[PDB]
Order: structure tokens, then C-alpha cells, then sequence
């Protein structure tokens, strides 16, 4: 199986990728707000 | 010498990897690390040359 | 100050307290005539708090501009 089928296009990967990357952002800003010794957030 | 096709690599990834179990503590998890991450190179190898990453590492590895 | 927790029960005959800013010495504040109301020091202090706990729970501030 040296030749093989070749996957042509990147962008999917490439988009998955920086997607949980904007996603895990917010799911980090939050982390300090979390349980009794979590802090309170000012908007 | 040494062997290339990620083989020196894999080499020292199982040879790191045996020893993190015997460092313990807190560096048990970097030595794992280092190990791990060294596992990129043979996979980004099959990746490139177009075979599975897991299962030419499980293959080799083994 | 230090002076009424270390008295006695009978031994009171130590006790006193207040301040002077004119004259700049310490007089008894009761005999002196400088009185503030009950709930004036109650509702200072009981807001107070809640003012600085809620700024020290803050660790995150988002500032969103005008419409
Ligand atoms: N006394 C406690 N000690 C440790 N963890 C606690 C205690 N009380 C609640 N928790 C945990 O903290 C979490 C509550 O987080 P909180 O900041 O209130 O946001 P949310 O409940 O929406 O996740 C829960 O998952 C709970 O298991």
C-alpha cells in the first residue's frame, strides 16, 4: 500500500483545529469561576 | 551510525518511557512528555508518507 | 485602649476613651460631648464590607464599548 489515497484538500484539518483552539479560549477564561474557591467576574 | 525512519527516535521514546515509571514524583509526567512528544517524528513520518500514525508507531514501538 | 482589656472588674476605675483635635490630646469623649448615633456606626461598617467583598471577589473585567 505504497501509492495509497491521497486526502486533497486541507482546510478541514486545518479549521477543526484553530476551532477548538477559538472554543477552548472561552473555556478558559471561565476556569477562575469555578467551585467555592472560584472568583467573580465584572462586565 | 544510527538507524533513521523515526527507528532512534523510537529507540529512545521506549527507553525514556521505561525510566519515567522509575523517576515517580513530579517529573514522572515530563519524562512521559519528552517520550511522547518525540513520537511526532515517526508519526508525522507515516503521516507524510501516507500511512496510519497510531498503527506504524504500535507496529514499531512493539 | 489597650488600657480596658487589661482591667479588672472592680479595678471601669480604668476604663475610659475618645479623642480631641483642637487642644490635641486624648479626653473622655462622653464627658467631652462628641456623640455619633447608634445605626450611624452600624450601617457604616455593615455596607462597608459589602462594598470591598465585592471588589475582591472581582478577578476578570470584560468592558464592552458603546453601542
Ligand atoms: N465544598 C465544596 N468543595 C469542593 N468542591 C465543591 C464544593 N461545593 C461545590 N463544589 C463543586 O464546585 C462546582 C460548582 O462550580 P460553580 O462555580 O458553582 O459553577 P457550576 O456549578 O455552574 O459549575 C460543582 O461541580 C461542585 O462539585
Amino acid at each position: 500500500p505504497s501509492n495509497a489515497t491521497f486526502k486533497n484538500k486541507e482546510k478541514p484539518q486545518e479549521v477543526r483545529k484553530a476551532n477548538i483552539i477559538a472554543a477552548r479560549s472561552v473555556a478558559d477564561a471561565i476556569r477562575t469561576s469555578l467551585g467555592p474557591k472560584g472568583m467573580d467576574k465584572m462586565i | 551510525v544510527v538507524y533513521g525512519g523515526g527507528a532512534a527516535e523510537v529507540t529512545m521514546s521506549l527507553a525514556v518511557s521505561e525510566e519515567a515509571d522509575k523517576q515517580r514524583g513530579i517529573d514522572q509526567y515530563a519524562f512521559r512528555g519528552f517520550a511522547q512528544a518525540l513520537d511526532t517524528i515517526p508519526m508525522t513520518l507515516a503521516e507524510n508518507s501516507g500511512l496510519d500514525p497510531i498503527g506504524t508507531l504500535s507496529t514499531l514501538k512493539s | 485602649h489597650a488600657a480596658s482589656q487589661m482591667a479588672k472588674p472592680e479595678d471601669r476605675s480604668y476604663r475610659n476613651y475618645g479623642l480631641d483635635l483642637i487642644r490635641g490630646k486624648i479626653v473622655d469623649e462622653i464627658h467631652a460631648g462628641v456623640l455619633e448615633p447608634t445605626i450611624s456606626k452600624v450601617k457604616s461598617l455593615k455596607s462597608a464590607l459589602e462594598a470591598c467583598v465585592a471588589i475582591l471577589r472581582i478577578d476578570t473585567m470584560i468592558t464592552v464599548d458603546p453601542e
